[PDB]
DNA sequence: ATCGATCGATCGATTTTTTTTTTTTT
DNA sequence: ATCGATCGATCGAT
């Protein structure tokens, strides 16, 4: 309607001065980030919008399409006011806006949802590649002349061009390559999701639809949110039914969401206030698993591997491994298992595999195609899940040597590789990599060295740059440090906020890049000569060239953790400490004669 | 409707926590104390909160062992055929998958196809099976991955996924020699794994040998249900007022802040401190887990009780009830 | 849990099998119904639901006590065996006189088993001097370990009471589900370490 | 003479399709 | 290749 336009004014009104939390509007910064981001893609909260007029929401429930489709038109100028040449650049723009339950699943929707935007959730499934859109027709037609300027089609129809453009017909309307817009298209097969599925049904298959910014972002097998708009589109031919005559159901949601947050300038900028303190290393122990209380130092070696470091590329060679293989040697009883599921929401990017029996997946690819049928499908490893993402893992014990081969593959190349079977490539998958695997047998293996504890190999187990081992027999104040701490928690019914330190790692792993200085670096490289022949002395060895490798990788973290762009002395201070004792707790109960030497190191 | 004056009729009656456990399995004879656990069972902890975080359990699990011919098959098809969605399986051939995903193939057009399968379906429910040892080893990796992740993520060369299995469970594996051996520590008497062993709080060990009086009893007691009649005896409670009752007992989410909890603690330091001499006893060690599932036995107590908080007297209870089912695993 | 087990066998009678040759000598050439009974098959399922009554029961009881003197399970079927034979003769109510040949024909298999992990110790002997031996090992040799064909050597050979090399090995094995052994891979066998 | 329906010549669209390399299970 | 519909005209009716 044409009033509607009137809302516009009104709506654009929220859309600028609105206001929360000591003013600074978002949508003002919103317009500002993107902005040199160049997003051209807005993000509106639903929830503040529906404080404020859930009547335009109410249409947004109503139709969405045309609401937007009118609500974008202004978004685009309300931001080319303060991008005053902007224009130039894209011309275009449609807000993802916000929450919008639904939190509807799959099978649950009906036509009473149709054609009003519908918010959903499913699995992310196979998709074709992205594809040319037609975006804008236009005709350079036949008898009649060019170029008859461009109509507006389509999402997707595109007709009917009877008679027109000099003259009608024989002349006719037909699209030429010049003058003609177009866009990104993806189509999209997205399953509910199996956690959600209710038991013995099978899940629902459901195309997803893919325009502009919103295709290709989206990538298979991940867990995720779409806000659509449920419709009988599209055709209905389908001639096939018929029986009971139909239009077969398709969605493309306005927006998608990982499983289941960015930083921004205000919050960065306070946030790196936040980094200033050097003390701040410890509140990263606080906010490690607070809930868990713990090991300090268990959780230290967690705070490692979880907070990354820079691979480093050597020209032109290799990158060496900038991602920590974490390995936890397990007690019954113990919070261990648990911890990584911490982890598991902690980490932007993160995948659970567990052991084996098997868990998502496979735990290597095994695709091969198979043109036929239809055009089956391409896959990895359960790394292949998250790149750049940390492995989550835990009890090797239980795993098939088969897939435990791609244990140790992983770890060593940092890219992925199979022999099945006619395609050819070289897949590159890097993952930082935990491990916990419960010790073999009782409580604590035996007091002689861990390649007696466990089974399984040291070169395999050498991929581990940290093990994490635990213990201990019965001491009477030990739980009640814990217990005592324990009944307290479950009373609900210090640290930083997650999303801060979530987003604090994030935004480290997409940021600061630390280096040590040569110079002090030299004593490490004397400091570690007390730490090989010394520790050689006792065990076999187990000393590696790699793990001294891991020093590095290990100082790049805590440098991060301070954000002072470059390796720092105090950086090393805990690198070493890291290192001393955990490989010191590998050795027998002799160890005890080996902890007097390591006091130098210290 | 007037359904709920029954409750009000029933929430007046004090004997109940007394009478729901002669209401509980009257076609079994006698074990008391392991029937109480099964509805126990029936009503876990919150298992929910607390925060940021992870989700605290929650659940609860029991295998109760003995000579066969205990009738120990007379409580899973008991609460089988007596708990809504409650799963049974052989226990020894799903085969794996089973619980697993198979996966499935092919399609046509396709393949790798996730079956969840087996017990998932339970999901916040009392799942049952029997002989672990008769599965053996391959499916208790997952077996005991569910009772840790509560949840399990599964695929085989297919897309990643994480299925959602939060169920209470209860079994029964056969001793290994079937009988006792009263001195077999029952670490080393289950055939099994301690952590598989320890996340299950607790097995309830029972063994059955002749007794003149009991003889006559069983020749009593249990002929009377191989009776058409007389069927005219009955327990306290309707299965159904009680189970109905259940669900007014399932709204309750008790919460134990009283400084009574701190009491908790030392009976639990009082659990535990005994135990580390000797380690041939029933340790075990005890498990720290174990003070987790006293809050989960606390939790069970306090909802047949109805009342929020617990008591003391309630924590006696679950502690005492840990003590001889640990004190099962003595000799 | 079967409900009973019949176990054929051939004492070869003379004075038999002759006989039987005889009745097998039949075919050659050339009181018994035939479909009749199969009607009173059918004919007695619906139309008869005998109910044991009292005086069964009294009787069951005993017989069961010198039968595990067995398992209810065998107390399951003495029921539901004598019933059948209640569902025989159009009964409404179980003689009380059927039960004696019910846990007879129970008796009839049990007659069977006049001809091993239920006869006492057995492993647990071998377990207790598999342990004793490992053990004296290992306060005599210089490991807590010894091979496991020093085993076969230190055990199967002393006596009948010694077992075969597997069994040895599953009692190690029920032994290291205890935590009384370590298996130290598999050319040797170590005893717990403390 | 206006209107129609009627037949025919006008126009243009529709005709094949599943087997050998595989792969997670004990 | 044949079948299918469009569409053109024409000869009768009012
Ligand atoms: N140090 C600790 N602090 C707090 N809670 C703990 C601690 N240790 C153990 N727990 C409790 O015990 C439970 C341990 O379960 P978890 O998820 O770690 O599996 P797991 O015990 O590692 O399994 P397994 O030991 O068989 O490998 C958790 O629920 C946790 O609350």
């Amino acid at each position: 309607p044409n009033v509607s336009r009137t809302i516009a004014r009104e709506l654009k009104s929220f859309l600028l001065e609105y206001t929360d939390e000591t003013g600074r509007s978002v949508y003002g910064a919103r317009i500002r980030t993107l902005g040199e981001m160049n997003s051209e893609s807005l993000e509106v909260n639903y929830r503040h919008l529906a404080e404020s007029k859930a009547i335009l929401a109410l249409f947004l429930a109503k139709c969405p399409e045309e609401m937007l489709k009118i609500f974008d038109l202004v978004a685009m100028e309300a931001t080319e006011l303060h991008y005053p040449d902007y224009a130039r650049i894209h011309s275009e723009i449609h807000v993802r806006i916000s929450d919008f339950p639904t939190i509807y699943s799959l099978r649950e929707l009906r036509e009473s949802n149709l054609s009003s935007l519908v918010r959903v959730t499913g699995v992310v499934t196979r998709r074709t590649g992205v594809f040319p859109q037609l975006k804008y027709v236009k005709f350079n037609c036949l008898k009649c002349g060019s170029i008859l300027g461009p109509f507006f089609q389509d999402s997707n129809e595109e007709i009917r061009i009877s008679f027109c453009t000099n003259c009608k017909s024989k002349g006719p309307f037909r699209v030429n390559g010049e003058k003609t817009v177009y866009r990104n298209y993806q189509r999209v097969t997205l399953q509910e999701a199996p956690g959600t599925v209710p038991p013995g049904r099978l899940p629902r298959h459901r195309e997803v639809i893919l325009l502009a910014d919103l295709v290709d972002v989206s990538k298979p097998g991940e867990e995720v949110e779409v806000t659509g708009i449920y419709k009988n589109n599209y055709d209905g031919n389908l001639n096939a039914k018929n029986g009971f005559p139909v239009f077969a159901t398709i969605i493309e949601a306005n927006s998608i969401k990982r499983r289941e947050f960015s930083w921004t300038e205000e919050e960065e900028r306070e946030f790196r206030k936040i980094s200033r303190d050097r003390g701040i290393i410890d509140k990263i122990i606080s906010s490690m698993a607070p809930s868990i209380y713990g090991h300090r130092d268990i959780k230290t070696a967690v705070a490692c591997s979880l907070f990354g470091g820079v691979p480093k590329n050597v020209n032109g060679k290799h990158s060496i491994r900038g991602d920590i293989n974490v390995l936890l040697l397990g007690d019954p009883g113990t919070a261990k298992s648990q911890i990584l599921k911490y982890v598991e929401k902690t980490a932007h990017r993160a995948v659970f595999a567990t052991g084996q029996g098997a868990s998502a997946v496979g735990l290597t690819a095994s695709v091969r195609k198979d043109p036929i049928t239809k055009e089956w499908t391409l896959e990895g490893g359960a790394l292949v899940l998250a790149d750049k993402g940390v492995c989550l893992i835990d009890e090797f014990d239980k795993m098939n040597d088969q897939d435990r081969t791609s244990i140790h593959e992983a770890m060593e190349q940092q890219s992925i590789s199979i022999s099945k079977a006619g395609i050819v490539t070289t897949l590159q998958a890097r993952c930082s990599i935990i491990a916990a695997a419960n010790p073999n047998g009782g409580r604590y293996n035996s007091t002689l060295p861990l390649a007696q504890n466990v089974s399984l190999t040291e070169p395999i187990l050498s991929r581990f740059d940290i093990l994490c081992v635990v213990r201990d027999l019965v001491d009477e104040e030990a739980d009640e440090r814990l217990a005592t701490f324990v009944v307290d928690s479950h009373v609900r019914s210090s640290p930083i906020p997650q999303e801060l330190l979530m987003k604090y790692i994030h935004y480290a792993r997409t940021k600061i890049y630390p280096k040590l200085h040569q110079m002090d670096m030299d004593k490490v490289s004397r400091v570690y000569a007390d730490l090989r022949r010394e520790s050689i002395s006792t065990g076999s060895f187990p000393i590696t060239v790699r793990h001294l490798e891991s020093i590095l990788r290990i100082a790049e973290s805590f440098a991060k953790m301070r954000l002072s762009e470059f390796v720092s002395s105090y950086d090393l201070d805990r690198a070493i400490k890291v290192v001393v004792d955990s490989f010191v707790d590998a050795q027998k109960v002799s160890v005890r004669r080996q902890l007097r030497r390591s006091f130098a190191i210290y | 409707s007037d359904e709920i004056n029954e409750l009000k009729e029933m929430v007046k009656d004090e004997h109940i926590y007394d009478k729901l456990v002669r209401s509980i399995a009257p076609a079994v004879f006698g074990h008391e104390a392991v029937k109480k656990g099964i509805l126990l069972q029936m009503l876990g902890g919150v298992h929910k909160s607390t925060v940021e975080g992870i989700k605290l359990r929650g659940d609860i699990n029991i295998c109760v062992v003995g000579d066969p011919s205990t009738s120990k098959s007379q409580f899973l098809k008991y609460v089988v055929g007596f708990a809504p969605r409650s799963v049974y399986t052989s226990g020894k051939a799903s085969s794996a998958a089973g619980l697993t995903a198979a996966v499935v193939r092919d399609e046509e057009g396709g393949d790798y196809t996730i079956e969840a399968g087996a017990l998932m379906l339970a999901d916040n429910g009392i799942c049952c099976i029997d002989e672990f040892d008769k599965m053996d080893i391959s499916d208790q990796v997952a077996i005991h991955e569910a009772m840790e992740q509560q949840t399990i993520s599964i695929a085989k060369a297919g897309i990643h996924a994480t299925l959602n299995a939060r169920t209470s469970i209860l079994a029964a594996a056969n001793p290994v020699g079937g009988r006792y051996n009263r001195k077999l520590s029952l670490r080393g008497n289950l055939n099994m794994t301690a952590p598989i062993m320890s996340r299950f709080d607790l097995f309830f060990v029972i063994l059955d040998d002749c007794n003149e009086k009991i003889d006559t009893e069983l020749a009593s007691h249990i002929v009377d249900l191989h009776m058409k009649r007389d069927e005219a005896i009955e327990p306290p409670f309707s299965a159904e007022q009680l189970r109905r009752y259940i669900k007014y007992a399932r709204t309750f989410k008790p919460i134990l802040t009283k400084e009574a909890r701190s009491y908790l603690v030392e009976k639990y330091k009082e659990l535990r401190k005994d135990d580390a001499q000797g380690f041939s006893r029933s340790s075990y060690r005890i498990t720290v887990r174990q003070l987790e599932s006293m809050i989960r036995l606390s939790e069970a107590i306090a909802r047949a009780n109805c009342v929020d908080e617990i008591t003391p007297s309630f924590i006696a209870e679950a502690y005492d009830l840990l003590r001889q089912s640990i004190i099962r695993v003595d000799v | 849990r079967f409900d009973l087990v019949y176990l054929v066998l051939d004492k070869v009678d003379e004075k038999n099998d002759r006989e039987l040759a005889k009745h097998l000598t039949n075919l050659y050439l050339e009181v018994l119904p035939v479909e009749f009974l199969t009607m009173y098959i059918s004919y007695a399922k619906e139309h008869i639901h005998p109910i044991i009554t009292e005086a069964a029961k009294t009787e069951l009881v005993r017989a069961y006590v010198g039968m595990r003197k067995a398992t209810t399970r065998q107390l399951e079927s003495m029921i539901r065996l004598a019933e059948a034979h209640a569902k025989m003769k159009l009964k409404n109510v179980v003689e009380l006189e059927d039960v004696q040949e019910a846990v007879r024909l129970i008796r009839s298999a049990i007659k069977d088993y006049a001809t091993q992990t239920g006869k006492s110790v057995i492993q647990r002997k071998l377990q207790e001097d598999l342990s004793r031996e490992i053990m004296n090992v290992l306060k005599d040799q210089a490991s807590d370990s010894m091979s496991f064909n020093e085993l076969i050597k230190q055990i199967n050979e002393h006596s009948q009471d010694r077992v075969e090399s597997s069994d040895i090995q599953e009692a190690l094995s029920r032994l290291q589900q205890e935590d009384k052994v370590i298996v130290l891979g598999e050319g040797v066998r170590r005893s717990v370490r403390l």
